RNA sequence: UGGAGGUAAAGCUACUGAAUGUAUGAUGGCGCCACCUAGGCGUACUGAAUACAAUUAAACUCUGAAUGCCAUUUAUUUUA
RNA sequence: CGGUCGCCUCCUAAAAGGUAACGGAGGCGUACAAAGGUACCUUCAGUACGGUUGGAAAUCGUAUGUAGAGUGUAAUGGUGUAAGGGUGCUUGACUGUGAGACAUACAGGUCGAACAGGUGAGAAAUCAGGUCAUAGUGAUCCGGUGGUCCAGUAUGGAAUGG
RNA sequence: UUUGGUGCCCAUGUCGCUGUGGAAACACCUGGUUCCAUUUCGAACCCAGCAGUUAAGCACAGUGGAGCCGAAUGUAGCUGUUUCAGUGAGAAUAGGAAAGCACCAAGC
RNA sequence: GGGGAUGUAGCUCAACUGAUAGAGCACCUGAUUUGCACUCAGGAGGUUGAGGGUUUGAGACCCUUCAUCUCCACCA
């Protein structure tokens, strides 16, 4: 469970993920990468699933690069209370990606688990993923 | 001082030869000799850092600036604006004085003078020695603090090198180990 | 809330004329500045007045 | 107006005990900038200097 | 920590700095500088950024560094002020404190028709 | 500095052994105070 | 045409926090030495220093617009 | 029902100013006869090395380090020869005023050139009408106190007012 | 033109390294008896003199090491109308860079 | 906003009206019982709330304050 130790406000306004790539948005890690092509709030919890996934399909060598991480919080009213009173309490963390970040990356190991790999990654997310390749 | 004069004649000739020194000022001169004998019973027996000074001002000649800390301790009980720390620079002939009393009389008469060097350079040439017991010194009567302490007196020089700064404790004789 | 003021008065024709801000607690003695007076047209002795 | 000095007094404008600029003699204002990086900011009252 | 002719620059900053704040009424500034030899004496104006008199122990041909010929570099320089038909003028030093030779050059000024 | 009380006098020093009147400027009586072990009175030295 | 600004963007070796991965890895680090207590060293190492390569921010900024705002110049219009 | 009611700082506030919500974070109802005014002198914290008590860290010497130090305070802005530290002399923490501006429904608030009187520092220029700046505050009525070149219900006082 | 002083500037002006220099001047330096000074030290400030001095500082030449500056192209954001025309950053880069502008006194 | 009175060993109190501070309790010691207390007696525990003024003589009388109390008042 990826989780920042301390933040310096508890209630931060939410970060819009309208809008291009900034940063992560090619593969320097590994060399095939998992490119997202609709921004979109994904939390905490889908990035362990989608690790997982990779971890149990990789091998004994293999290794892989999570670029992406949940920094802002978001909060979450109690069910069955009228709007006031203050803002709601922090209940999840969610990382901001956009279109064009790099999610995930591997590499030494060879083609066929790779991009089968990545695919069970993204299957555990909500945006359209695409695979990529780094330049020579 | 007589012993100014031949410290003028030596240093010169010796140094200049030594090491092929194009100006008479390249061979090194010392500047000031800081005494600092400080502690912080004055925190709480203030009456003690009193009778420090006189003695201070009885070892060299020059009364001595009590100094003040610039942070404050709990665990030490310190606080800022409280005197702990008597320091005193000699210059001029009196610093001359001061440095041959010491090497003449009170360090032969310390107990074990064995000395300490070559692992006491502060790397720009500076040097330090550090006094256990203030007995020792012949300008103290018996009547003295009722706690005893050392001092930490220091040493400068116009060079920068730790080296040549070696050569001047050499041709001064400065009696170390093998320095 | 509390009262740290304190009036001054001259010395010469006794008649209180400046209001400034004292402690009781940290300074104990009464102050005794010498500031312009409109009456006697100099400078004079004010000190604390009651 | 500001707190804090954010633009430099120069000739002819003086500060207040609110760091408030204000002119000393008649002319048009001008701000040059100035300091490391051109990083100060300036201010001054360039004289109508008619000067016939 | 530094010598002693950049803590007078240090000093020199600073007056300059003061006198460029404060000086309204655009006065010529009459700034002398002595070193360990001799002293010297310049009048700038701070307003067109020039210097139109002065004055030099190298000027006098004298062997200087002493009080008695800092009253004739002062005569020397407060004549040719007057003559200029500039009286009203601001005294600085170059960072060093007003005494001795400094004090000797401004009296022998101030006595001599300057008004400062 | 000056206008002290404690006046610095140069008082000479002799040594048991090797005479060796030292004069250093001290502020204690103005006679011959005897030291037992001098520079010279040291086995590092010599 | 001049000026004020610090947003969008971008960047975090330019700070404050968050913080990917990695260069080497001081130190702490287990055992072994060595010592009764610290270490050197095989430490299934962790952690400094600095770095590389990559990141995040309404209350981060070494930077950084356009629009908008103020004033002035020219042309035109209205007696508001 | 719970919470709040005045004032100050930041963000939301969309690079002039202004802009709301039971939006997100904090303070204030002061302190200083020096922490004011002036003249002079002076400049980080930390870290590295070397040194009795003394220790990770008290103080000393030297170097490095461009602010992470200080600037009484909640933040913001400013300020490293400054607005920070020390010393000497002082009380301008003055009197009567006040052209011109900021911001404002009003009431109130803020800055201020310059004049006259008499001072403080300084050789002088100059500075001083409280502090690096923004919170530290409450109208009217009523009564009390001091002064006073005004009134004193026929006149002189007094009472009572101004 | 060069040295010394100073104002403007506020790193393409710095930090550092390697060498050269002094005629006059700048500096260290020689002493504290005078004016003046140390929260203690003629260290500094202030005196009166230039014996020694080119280590310093200072001034010149080289040094692209650190620091600093940074083109064009392209791109992100903006304004309109388009789903294309201007506006155009930040980062990165080739690369520049061993200051510059005036006044005064002296031998020139 | 006045009027009066009080302030003394650590505590509770005499106040030793000027011809030079004491008692019970708190504490130390001694005696004191099989033990615990109880009991008895010494010692210690006082800069007289603080400052000023007057006499040869004041904690004590006068002035000024500080803290406390009781009274009154107590229509911004
Ligand atoms: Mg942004
Ligand atoms: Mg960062
Ligand atoms: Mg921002
Ligand atoms: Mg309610
Ligand atoms: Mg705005
Ligand atoms: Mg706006
Ligand atoms: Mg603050
Ligand atoms: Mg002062
Ligand atoms: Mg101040
Ligand atoms: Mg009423
Ligand atoms: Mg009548
Ligand atoms: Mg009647
Ligand atoms: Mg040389
Ligand atoms: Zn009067
Ligand atoms: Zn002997």
């Amino acid at each position: 469970m990826l989780q920042p130790k301390r933040t310096k406000y508890r209630k931060p306004h939410n970060v819009s993920y309208e809008g291009k790539a900034k940063g992560n948005s090619y593969v320097a890690f590994g060399e095939y990468g998992l490119v997202a092509t609709k921004g979109n709030w994904i939390d905490a919890r889908a990035i362990e699933s989608a690790r997982i996934a990779i971890s149990k399909c990789l091998g004994k060598t293999g290794k892989m690069w999570i670029r992406i991480f949940p920094h802002m919080s978001k909060t979450k009213k109690p069910l069955e209370v009228r709007m006031g009173s203050g803002k709601g309490n922090p209940e999840f963390w969610v990382a901001v990606v956009k279109q064009g970040t790099v999610m995930f990356e591997v590499a030494n190991i060879p083609e066929s688990q790779m991009i089968k790999a990545l695919t069970r990654a993204g299957h555990k997310l909500p945006v359209t993923w695409k695979i990529l390749k780094r330049e020579e | 001082n007589n012993l100014k004069a031949h410290y003028q004649k030596t240093i010169a000739k010796e140094l200049q030869k030594s090491f092929a020194f194009s100006s008479i000022m390249q061979v090194p001169r010392l500047e000031k000799i800081v005494i600092n004998m400080g502690v912080g019973d004055a925190i709480r027996d203030s009456k003690f850092l009193e009778s420090a000074l006189n003695e201070l001002h009885l070892i060299s000649g020059q009364k001595p600036v009590a100094t003040k800390a610039k942070n404050a301790i709990s665990t030490y009980k310190l606080r800022a604006g409280q005197l702990i720390g008597c320091k005193v620079t000699l210059r001029g002939e009196r610093m001359w004085a001061f440095l041959e009393k010491l090497i003449y009389v009170a360090l032969p008469r310390v107990r074990d003078f064995r000395g300490l060097s070559l692992k006491s350079f502060d790397g720009r040439g500076n040097y330090t020695i550090g006094i256990k017991e203030q007995i020792i010194f012949p300008e103290i009567v018996y009547d003295d603090i009722k706690r005893i302490r050392g001092f930490d007196v220091t040493l400068v020089t116009s060079t920068n090198k730790d080296s040549e700064a070696l050569a001047l404790l050499r041709a001064l004789n400065l009696p170390l180990v093998k320095g | 809330a509390v009262k740290r003021s304190t009036r001054l008065g001259c010395n010469d024709c006794r008649e209180i004329n400046y209001l400034t801000f004292k402690n009781v607690k940290k300074n104990p003695e009464k102050l005794a500045l010498n500031k312009f007076c409109s009456r006697c047209r100099k400078v004079v002795v004010h000190k604390e007045v009651k | 107006r500001q707190r804090g000095t954010r633009v430099y007094p120069g000739v002819n404008v003086g500060l207040g005990s609110d760091d408030t600029l204000f002119a000393l003699s008649d002319g048009l204002v001008k701000y040059q900038k100035f300091g490391p990086k051109q990083g100060k900011t300036r201010v001054s009252v360039v004289k109508h200097k008619l000067d016939a | 920590m530094k010598t002693r002719t950049e803590q007078r620059r240090l000093r020199h900053k600073r007056i300059v700095k003061k006198i460029r704040a404060t000086n309204h009424d655009n006065r010529v500034v009459l700034m002398v500088i002595k070193s360990l030899n001799h002293i010297s004496v310049q009048a700038w104006d701070f307003s067109q950024n020039i210097v139109l008199a002065s004055s030099s122990s190298l000027a006098l041909k004298l062997k200087n560094g002493n009080k008695d010929n800092a009253k004739l570099v002062g005569q020397d320089i407060a004549d040719k002020l007057v003559k200029l038909k500039l009286t009203n003028v601001v005294f600085d030093t170059g960072g060093s404190k007003y005494h001795g030779r400094i004090a000797a050059l401004a009296e022998a000024a101030r006595e001599r028709g300057l008004n400062f | 500095k000056k206008d002290f009380h404690f006046p610095s006098q140069s008082v000479s020093f002799k040594c048991a052994s090797c005479s060796n009147s030292f004069t250093i400027e001290s502020t204690l009586k103005q006679k011959e105070i005897t030291i037992d072990i001098c520079g010279k009175c040291h086995p590092f030295y010599i």
